[PDB]
């Protein structure tokens, strides 16, 4: 079963060959696999391979503390170093070199002589120690020192035993061996030895350079800063933000996030040219994997890791999960791992983050005191990342597993505010935002950095430009694009079986079982927000969007939806006013519409007639629009607050949500017709409505009562959903296979539940801001067709727009200014009813773009129109600047003031910065503020905190380590002073957090305790159904209404038991589904005799009363205005049913359609038929009968006139296997006479019987074709040979049939002789069965 | 309020 050891002892299988001696025979560890471990792996020195999560966690899992070694920022030493002393103090060593030599050289100056202590420098007792080496003073007398490989023994200092140089800090800068001369430096591979630490570049290589951003232009250098080349100067206040290369290619990359664009260009500064515009709006940084030939991009507008060509081609999202505010990245293809730093996630932990170069296996590299980690660099030799703190104030640097952490700097009069870094040889230079200068540092340890380069602007990312720097290795997508599709994106050398590689596909597409294979993607949820429109998976384990995020600078985006036979999707902007339309890969972006755009609130499209309906929440109005060609017009008018709405194409109904007080949902016909109210009973807020295409169930969302229901689509059967959690205000809806999702404005998520009941509440989104609409993408759902596409003819051959209608019809429409000739299809000009209008008023100047915009920002400087067409051509004659704006004197060009002198040269002339006030003059800030050398003043508790507040460094100059800060600031041991506003905030400012330790909370009359004390909540989250306290203190001990009851204030309604405010109990509107809530004992309301008393109850002023707007809120004041001047038997039919001259009732549908159904042809009379109009879902011939829509292209001619074949397109039958009769309709030439008609064509040659010559009797001979219909169907109505032989012109019309038949009365049909009078109807009126024939059972 | 901010 198990294994059993050689000296007799069972261990289990798992435990076998496990680097576990178990047994002391140690059987199962004398056969050795243990290969070596994958990228997700952490190596023991043993061999054990463990998770790289295990890694700097708290236990010894490797048995030899290797995963656990110097997970501290280094603390403290280890017994300090051979030749070097320890002050007790703080921990630092230094060498005796500097011990006793008169100065103080660690911060406690405890090597020196001190009054407080009476130690004094000299010789001593160190003649009786008699040291391996050496004697040398100390301020405790003569102590041992030892030479290179030599440390002192267990508590024994005379006794010194070798040790191992190789382990200390700094000892060789990239590679050291022991085995020689107690230690040996060597160099990798391209470097030279110089001196016997130091490894350089060999000058087999062109040169070395340093490139970084002055924090406007790029930048460039060599390593001692003699001359500086400007390399490609910003365009429209631009601002290079972060520089990466590719010194293969001699390529350099620089991102803009003022521009929002990424460029590139050539070392000499030719060929610049733009990478990215699109999505692309605050790139922080910028990485380039070197041999696999992409280019990694930071994204902080939608917190995002993009990787993108070289060209900026093929574009995919890797990291999107839980990424929070991504500034820092930097890779290593040859061994493949990808680092970035994160300053905070939505999780509130700050981290330094490692990962495949795809996304994969993401871990905490560096977790504790990273307070705001900023930009990474790597040492490609020694496989260490560094890194830089903004707010603790320090440069460190980890291995690539995250152990042995060390400090190389450290303070806030050290590196007060770094935010890029890059590494070359033995140089770290970083940024520094608070010296306002790019500086050059040791990469081992540092007393004092050196400046490299001053600028006047806050400096950004640095690089090193050299081709050591990009090391060589091989490619693994070099193999045929590695065998993917679209994408291949480099992953761990370990990944993927050692192929080192995985496949991607663009956006857009999605992988198949095979990942190899790309397939467009089907389902996806999207959702929008205040930022941006994004489309996520609907599994959860996966994290990516599918579709680019849309965003630009000015952002607010509503409603949406989406076109699946075009890959696109639609979305609002209501801070433009403007309704947009882009693909899913994000080219081609295009407006809709807009003009006359009034607070946009939602989106519907109808799929299959190309129709789009928004609703007008400031216009307080539905819009149509037909995609086709531009053409809209509002086909609801007057509602108070509407929102959300749904179409239904193949039902052909439409609905929209109403909130204002009367709360309401309404449904109408497609055309905009027939509204009426579904549910007008226990409503409030009413902000989602959606489908369910599945079961044709009507979803809808309420925020009042905070619950979700569900009906049929005529209102009809109303369930609600059970209770979900933490649901206090739903606005977005959608139903998608068995899952609800939701979106809730006081969560800021996005929320899943079970769409039968309550369902496990699952958030898919957190933390997403202001949230709007939800909706499911998906291709299968937009598949169908009405009349209105049916094929054979085009958009149900009306002009312009055709609207589905219930029942399976359409009616056809025009927009605005257009009124419906007398065939109810085609659309004439109609001003008379609706003039022509203009796009803006006399006091708006109408842009190219049919936005509008005030007369007077007309050459301001700023793109108002989104169409710069407001700023163009601008400074000329007849179209000055405006008075806000500055005008440049030449060349007609118009800037903002704001930028008139503020130091950047904005006028093509540099007129703007040209003989403008130098007079400060004695002005002064308040002597509470302290006041820069830029005359900006601030606080003087802001100075000293390592933040450039005075934007020019003025309040941090001249700081020191004294540590000496004002009363008002606190201050950190060893790192800052700093503002009481940050002492005890929640919020561990300082690096040890000594201004947060050891305080409490404090609160007011207006917040709330959670029981725990962790936190201090605002009271109005007290007792509202979320939970904000992690204890969940707030929501316990909330009242509870009574079992049954309702609380103190609110109605309950007697027929359904739900509770209702009392304020809507008697107030003119049955809330209650019984109407309980407006029983007779309600107090009956009077309005006064000057006042109109409004059906909704209220009092509105008698001269409002067709006025202009409805004042009562509904249609009462403005419905009643004729105000405006000029300025036979005895028994009759029913209401739907037609009047023959005869009698006999038809109905209406029946009227004039070349059928006669009165017998005197009343229906058909051309009298009758004279000012008869087509209803609107008829087709209207040129005759001008009307005929049902079905019958349109249907091979027959039923119209008579052939007006309803006219036009239509018939495929083609395969004439090689079929038969194309010559009325068009496709039949298997199989079936050419094959006992019956099939084309039944106006020339019926296809049942010939072309076999028989004759048939006999009983199945009767017919005349021109042998078809053997018999007698029995002579005169019937029908032609049932087709020709002629049964209307039969020789009998049914000389004499009554043969010997054995009888000729029925109606129809006119003669019928056996054993059917006539045979005790059965055999004639349709029972002509053949009557009283006088007689006869018996 | 249920009011588009
Ligand atoms: C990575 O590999 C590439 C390709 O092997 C290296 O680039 C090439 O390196 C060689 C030197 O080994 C260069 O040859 C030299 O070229 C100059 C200029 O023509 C000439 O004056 C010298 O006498 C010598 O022939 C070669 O130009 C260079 N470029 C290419 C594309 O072949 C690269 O140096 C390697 N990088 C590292 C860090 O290993
Ligand atoms: C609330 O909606 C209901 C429909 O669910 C309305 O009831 C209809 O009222 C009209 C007359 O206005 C009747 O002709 C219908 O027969 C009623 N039911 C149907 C089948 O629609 C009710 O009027 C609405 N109430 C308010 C206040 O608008
Ligand atoms: C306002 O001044 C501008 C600048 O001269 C004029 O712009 C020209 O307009 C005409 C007609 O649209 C165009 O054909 C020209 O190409 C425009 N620019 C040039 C080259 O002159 C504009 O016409 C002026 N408007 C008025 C009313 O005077
Ligand atoms: C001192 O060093 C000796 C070396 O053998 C060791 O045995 C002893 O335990 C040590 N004592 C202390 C207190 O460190
Ligand atoms: C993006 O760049 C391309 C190429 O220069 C250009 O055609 C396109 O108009 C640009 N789009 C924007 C928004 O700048
Ligand atoms: C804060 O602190 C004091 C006690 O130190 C307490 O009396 C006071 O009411 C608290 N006030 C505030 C501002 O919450
Ligand atoms: C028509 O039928 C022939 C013979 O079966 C076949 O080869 C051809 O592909 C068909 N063509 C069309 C358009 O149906
Ligand atoms: C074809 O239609 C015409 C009327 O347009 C009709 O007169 C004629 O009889 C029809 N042809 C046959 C074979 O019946
Ligand atoms: C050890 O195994 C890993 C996978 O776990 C890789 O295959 C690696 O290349 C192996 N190392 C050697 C030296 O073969
Ligand atoms: C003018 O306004 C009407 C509505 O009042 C229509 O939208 C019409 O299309 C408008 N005309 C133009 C040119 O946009
Ligand atoms: C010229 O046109 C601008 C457009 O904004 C202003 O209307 C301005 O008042 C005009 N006149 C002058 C003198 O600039
Ligand atoms: C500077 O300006 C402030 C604000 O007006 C006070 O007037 C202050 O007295 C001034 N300081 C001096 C030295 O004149
Ligand atoms: C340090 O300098 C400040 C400057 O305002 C004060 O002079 C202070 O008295 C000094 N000493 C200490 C110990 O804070
Ligand atoms: C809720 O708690 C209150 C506390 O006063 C009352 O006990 C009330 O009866 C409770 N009701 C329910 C349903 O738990
Ligand atoms: C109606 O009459 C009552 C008295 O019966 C009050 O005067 C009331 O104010 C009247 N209605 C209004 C709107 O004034
Ligand atoms: C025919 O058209 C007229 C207008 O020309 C009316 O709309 C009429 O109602 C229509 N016919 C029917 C049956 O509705
Ligand atoms: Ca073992
Ligand atoms: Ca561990
Ligand atoms: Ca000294
Ligand atoms: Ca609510
Ligand atoms: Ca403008
Ligand atoms: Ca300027
Ligand atoms: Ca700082
Ligand atoms: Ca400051
Ligand atoms: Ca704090
Ligand atoms: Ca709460
Ligand atoms: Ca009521
Ligand atoms: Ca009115
Ligand atoms: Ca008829
Ligand atoms: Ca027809
Ligand atoms: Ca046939
Ligand atoms: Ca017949
Ligand atoms: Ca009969």
């Amino acid at each position: 079963k198990e294994f059993e050891c050689g000296s007799g002892e069972c261990i289990l299988r798992a435990y076998v060959c496990d680097h576990d001696n178990d047994c002391e025979d140690n059987s199962d560890e004398r056969n050795c696999n243990y290969d070596t471990c994958g990228g997700h792996q952490f190596t023991c020195s043993n061999g054990q391979c463990i998770n790289q999560n295990w890694v700097c966690d708290g236990d010894d899992d490797c048995q030899d503390s290797g995963d656990e070694d110097g997970c501290e920022s280094n603390q403290s030493h280890h017994r300090c170093y051979p030749r070097e002393w320890a002050c007790p103090g703080s921990g630092r060593c230094i060498s005796i070199d500097k011990v006793c030599d008169g100065v103080p050289d660690c911060p406690e100056g405890d090597d020196e002589n001190n009054v407080t202590s009476g130690r004094t420098c000299g010789m001593g007792v160190c003649s009786v120690l008699n040291c391996e080496y050496q004697c040398h003073q100390t301020p405790f007398g003569g102590e041992c020192f030892c030479p290179p490989g030599h440390i002192i023994n267990s508590n024994d200092s005379r006794t010194c035993i070798d040790f191992d140089d190789c382990q200390i800090w700094g000892i060789c800068d990239q590679k050291c061996e022991n085995r020689q001369g107690r230690h040996q430096c060597l160099c990798e591979e391209g470097y030279i030895l110089e001196r016997g630490q130091h490894c350089k570049s060999s000058d087999s290589f062109s040169a070395a350079s340093v490139i970084f951003s002055n924090g406007r232009d790029l930048l460039v250098g060599d390593l001692h800063g003699r001359n500086f080349r400007i390399l490609a100067e910003s365009k429209n206040r631009g601002m290079v933000m972060g520089v990466d290369f590719h010194y293969q290619k001699h390529r350099v990359f620089w991102t803009d996030p003022m521009q929002e664009k990424v460029f590139s260009t050539d070392i000499n500064g030719l060929n610049t040219q733009e990478i990215l515009n699109v999505s692309v709006d605050t790139p922080e940084n910028l990485a380039v994997d070197w041999i696999n030939n992409k280019l990694y991009l930071v994204e902080t507008k939608v917190n995002r890791i993009d990787v993108v060509n070289l060209e900026g081609n093929q574009r995919v999202t890797l990291i999107t999960e839980n990424l929070g505010h991504p500034r820092g990245i930097a890779l290593d293809p040859t061994v493949g791992y990808l680092f970035f730093s994160d300053w905070g996630s939505l999780s509130g932990q700050p981290k330094v983050e490692r990962a495949f170069m795809d996304g994969s296996n993401r871990k905490d590299l560096v977790t504790t005191k990273v307070g705001w980690p900023a930009g990474i660099t790597l040492d490609l030799v020694s496989k260490r990342v560094y890194w830089v703190d903004s707010r603790y104030d320090y440069i460190e640097t980890v291995t690539y597993d995250g152990i042995q952490r060390k400090t190389v700097a450290r303070g806030g009069s050290l590196v007060p505010h770094p935010f890029g870094i890059s590494l070359f040889e033995e140089h770290v230079f970083f940024t520094d935002w608070t010296k306002m200068a790019v500086m050059k540092a040791s990469k081992f340890t540092e007393t004092n950095p050196q400046v490299y380069h001053q600028s006047s602007l806050r400096p950004h990312g640095v690089t090193v430009y050299h081709a050591l720097r990009q090391p060589n290795a091989t490619n693994p997508c070099g193999s045929n694009n590695g065998g993917c599709a679209q994408v291949c994106v480099l992953s761990h050398r370990t990944d993927n079986g050692g192929l080192g590689y995985r496949c991607k596909c663009e956006f857009g597409f999605e992988l198949d079982d095979d990942e190899h294979r790309c397939v467009a993607v089907k389902n996806f949820l999207l959702f929008s927000s205040k930022t941006a429109v994004r489309g996520i998976p609907f599994t959860l384990s996966t994290q990516e969007d599918v579709m680019v995020p849309v965003t630009g600078s000015p952002s607010f985006f509503v409603g949406i939806d989406f076109d699946a036979q075009h890959s696109t999707v639609f979305y609002s902007d209501l801070s433009k006013d403007i309704i947009y339309k882009q693909k899913i890969d994000g080219t081609g972006k295009e407006v809709i519409t807009a003009n006359r755009l009034e607070s946009v609130e939602c989106l519907t499209f109808d799929w299959i007639s190309r129709n789009l309906y928004w609703t007008d929440g400031g216009l307080k109005s539905v819009t149509v629009l037909r995609l086709a060609d531009k053409s809209r017009r509002q086909i609801i008018s007057n509602l108070n607050n509407p929102r959300s709405i749904v179409v239904h194409p193949t039902a052909g109904y439409m609905f929209l949500s109403d909130w204002f007080r009367p709360a309401k949902i309404m449904r109408a016909w497609s055309d905009g017709s027939h509204l009426m109210p579904i549910v007008n009973t226990s409503l409030g807020w009413p902000n989602g409505l959606a489908i369910d295409w599945s079961a044709s169930r009507l979803y809808w969302v309420d925020a009042f009562f905070d619950k979700i229901e569900h009906s049929t689509l005529d209102g009809l059967d109303r369930k609600r959903l059970g209770h979900v959690d933490q649901m206090t205000h739903p606005f977005g809806l959608t139903v998608f296979k068995d899952n609800v999702f939701i979106t809730d404005w006081r969560l800021g998520a996005i929320i899943r539940v079970r769409k039968s009941d309550g369902g496990d509440m699952t958030v898919i989104r957190r933390g997403i801001s202001s949230v709007m609409h939800v909706k499911a993408y998906d291709a299968d759902l937009q598949t169908g067709s009405n009349y209105c596409s049916q094929t054979t003819h085009a958009n149900g051959d009306c002009s312009h727009f055709c609207f589905p209608v219930p029942n399976f019809q359409r009616v056809c429409g025009c927009p605005y200014g257009m009124k419906l000739q007398r065939d109810q299809m085609t659309c004439e000009g109609d001003p008379a009813r609706e003039p022509p209008t203009q796009q803006c008023g006399s006091l708006s100047f109408p842009c190219n773009n049919g936005k509008c915009v005030p007369s007077f920002f007309r050459c301001d400087g700023v793109d108002d129109c989104h169409d710069n067409s407001d700023e163009h051509q601008c400074g000329v004659f007849n179209n000055t600047c405006s008075p806000s704006a500055f005008a440049c004197v030449r060349g007609g060009q118009c800037i903002p003031g704001q930028w008139h002198c503020d130091r950047q040269n904005d006028c093509l002339d540099g007129s703007d910065e040209q003989n403008c006030p130098t007079h400060a003059t004695s002005s002064t800030c308040p002597s509470t503020s302290f006041t820069c050398d830029n005359h900006v003043c601030i606080p003087k508790d802001w100075v000293c905190d390592t933040d450039n507040d005075c934007s020019d460094g003025s309040d941090e100059k001249n700081c020191q380590a004294s540590g000496t800060c004002q009363p008002t600031q606190f201050r950190c041991p060893d790192h800052r002073c700093i503002s009481p506003l940050y002492v005890c905030d929640g919020d561990k400012d300082c690096a040890d957090g000594s201004d947060e330790a050891g305080c409490v909370l404090n609160c007011t009359s207006a917040q709330f305790k959670c029981a725990d004390g962790s936190s201090c909540i605002n009271s109005r989250y007290r007792c509202d159904g979320v939970y904000d306290c992690r204890d969940n203190s707030d929501e316990a001990g909330c009242p509870t209404r009574p079992p049954g009851m309702c609380h103190l204030d609110e109605f309950q309604c007697q027929g359904d038991g739900t509770c209702i405010p009392n304020t809507w109990e008697c107030d003119g509107h049955p809330d209650c589904i019984h109407g309980s809530d407006e029983h007779t004992g309600c107090v009956p309301k009077t309005c006064s005799p000057t006042h109109f008393l409004c059906d909704n109850g209220n009092c509105i002023y008698k001269a409002w009363i067709c006025d202009g707007d409805n004042d009562c809120r509904d249609m009462s004041d403005e419905k009643d205005c004729p105000t405006q001047p000029f300025h036979d038997t005895g028994t009759r039919c029913n209401q739907l049913q037609f009047t023959c001259l005869n009698g006999h009732c038809i109905n209406q549908d029946w009227k004039c359609d070349n059928d006669n159904d009165c017998g005197d042809g009343s229906d058909e009379l051309p009298t009758v038929c004279a000012f008869h109009t087509c209803r609107s879902t008829a087709f209207t011939c040129g005759n001008g009968r009307c005929v049902p829509y079905h019958y349109r292209c249907d091979y027959y001619n039923d119209c008579g006139d052939n007006s309803d074949e006219a036009g239509c397109l018939f495929r083609n039958c395969n004439s090689t296997t079929e038969f194309t009769c010559s009325n068009g309709r496709c039949i298997p030439l199989s079936y050419v006479c094959n006992g019956i008609n099939n084309c039944h064509d106006n020339d019926t040659s296809d049942e010939k019987n072309c076999p028989p010559h004759t048939c006999p009797p009983d199945f009767t001979k017919c005349q021109t074709t042998n078809i053997c219909v018999p007698r029995a169907f002579l005169c019937d109505g029908d032609n049932d040979c087709g020709d002629g032989s049964d209307e039969n012109p020789i009998y049914c019309a000389s004499h009554t049939c043969r010997s054995n038949e009888f000729q029925c009365l109606s129809p006119q049909r003669c019928i056996p002789s054993y059917w006539f009078c045979d005790g059965e109807a055999d004639c349709a009126d029972g002509s053949d069965e009557p009283d006088t024939c007689g006869h018996s059972v | 309020x249920n009011x588009x901010x």
